[PDB]
């Protein structure tokens, strides 16, 4: 919640199906990209924003994954 | 005659030839000198030897290249 | 041993060659510079390996169909040589099997799986390659791969009709320096760079520099270029700008010398210790605005009194 994450009760359980489990890779859908941040002020530095649309994906996610990075993609629609 | 090849220099079978002499035993050089870099990089790849080196010696069905397989060889040919 | 002194001989032989690459090891060990001298010793390691497959081409084992003291020599160096590559045995197969076959005899394959075993250091805490306590990490097959790329720049380099020479296809050691220097970047983020970090940010000092001076020299290239065509050529169109074909000349020849200077040291890198480079090129930038500039005022005052001359461009 001190992240900025809305007091409804369905975005608690939402935040909470999200960060609980990661045996899998979650998928985030918001049309109001306030999500985006809210993972950012809960990692801060580590966080790294990338999008499947941007030229350097490719490597980008390369640096991500081997130095503990985490990491966030814009536009997931696009894979 | 058989057959050892290297630089027009003691080089890596300096021991080996020396062996070789002192058994008497005959054998020719296909040497080097030292503006003929050329003529090593001709014979570079046509020695038929189980490791690229120099030197390589070939004789009587002693197809060698590695200073210690040569002279090891050799030495074992004679019991010595 | 083996069976008699033929056989025993048999993997003698065997023992030296093995050597002569257990040696080869050690050779490049010590030194100071070693992480540069793998280069040379992992493009030979493949001429090497392949006389390997070929002694496993109708063999069971080195030295034979009884298994003898060579294949277990040739496994400890492939356990040590997988660690300074993971792909070095990718390209023989008969010798990755010979390996995967040591390492499948029950009671050795138990052993190197038990408690008592070590799984790194290679050699003496002491020793450049493989000493210390801790296995690589990354962090260094990376930061290795960036000074190997830096030491090897080159630059297309083509003379037009008059004297100075110019560089051709920009774009591609711009890439990589922006690609290595969002790699150092993300280094940051590593647990295991600390003080193997202190190097990284001298290197990302030495870049952040070398993509300062590439900015502006793209820039300069592109705007004398274009004022080429056209004040450098022509008398007519000098006769017509004469403070500005004058000032054209004087940085023509500054640019000449700095090109040839640079060009001829042949390490891009090494051109950000040249002695005033990003002061240089920076200066001559806003000098060729000022002649774009210029031109640009004596156009515009040309059109403005036969306005006809706006409709030809």
């Amino acid at each position: 919640l001190e992240c900025g994450l809305d007091k409804n009760d369905y975005f608690l359980e939402n935040m909470s199906i999200v960060m609980n489990s990661q045996d899998a890779v979650p998928f985030l859908l918001d049309p109001s990209s306030h999500m985006i941040t809210v993972i950012s002020n809960y990692y801060g530095n580590k966080t790294v924003l990338l999008s499947f649309l941007e030229e350097g994906f490719v490597k980008r996610l390369e640096n991500a994954i081997r130095f503990g990075s985490v990491v966030i993609i814009q536009d997931g629609e696009f894979f | 005659s058989p057959i050892l090849g290297y630089w027009k220099i003691k080089g890596l079978v300096q021991p080996t030839r020396l062996l070789l002499e002192y058994l008497e035993e005959k054998y020719e050089e296909h040497l080097y000198e030292r503006d003929e870099g050329d003529k090593w990089r001709n014979k570079k790849f046509e020695l038929g030897l189980e490791f690229p080196n120099l030197p390589y010696y070939i004789d009587g069905d002693v197809k060698l290249t590695q200073s210690m397989a040569i002279i090891r060889y050799i030495a074992d040919k004679h019991n010595m | 041993l083996g069976g008699c002194p033929k056989e025993r001989a048999e993997i003698s032989m065997l023992e030296g060659a093995v050597l002569d690459i257990r040696y080869g090891v050690s050779r490049i060990a010590y030194s100071k510079d070693f992480e540069t001298l793998k280069v040379d010793f992992l493009s030979k390691l493949p001429e090497m390996l392949k006389m390997f497959e070929d002694r496993l081409c109708h063999k069971t084992y080195l030295n034979g169909d009884h298994v003898t003291h060579p294949d277990f020599m040739l496994y400890d160096a492939l356990d040590v040589v997988l660690y300074m590559d993971p792909m070095c045995l990718d390209a023989f197969p008969k010798l990755v099997c010979f390996k995967k076959r040591i390492e499948a005899i029950p009671q050795i394959d138990k052993y190197l799986k038990s408690s008592k075993y070590i799984a790194w250091p290679l050699q003496g805490w002491q020793a450049t390659f493989g000493g210390g306590d801790h296995p690589p990490f990354v962090i260094e097959k990376s930061l290795n791969r960036i000074k190997k790329f830096w030491k090897e720049a080159q630059y297309e380099v083509i003379e037009h009709s008059s004297g100075l020479k110019l560089v051709r296809e920009w774009d591609v050691l711009e890439q990589a320096c922006k690609e290595d220097l969002e790699e150092l970047v993300s280094m940051k983020a590593s647990n295991y760079y600390k003080i193997f970090e202190q190097d990284c940010l001298d290197l990302e000092s030495k870049l952040t520099k070398l993509s300062e001076i590439q900015v502006n020299w793209v820039e300069v290239q592109f705007y004398w270029l274009d004022l080429y065509g056209i004040l450098g050529e022509n008398l007519d169109i000098q006769n017509f700008l004469p403070l500005e074909t004058s000032k054209f000349k004087s940085l023509t020849s500054e640019y000449k010398m700095i090109t040839t200077r640079a060009f001829q040291l042949d390490t891009t890198i090494e051109v950000i210790h040249i002695p005033n480079f990003d002061t240089t090129l920076k200066l001559t930038i806003d000098s060729l605005k000022m002649i774009k500039s210029s031109l640009s005022t004596f156009l515009e005052r040309q059109r403005r009194q036969f306005p006809r001359f706006y409709f030809l461009g």
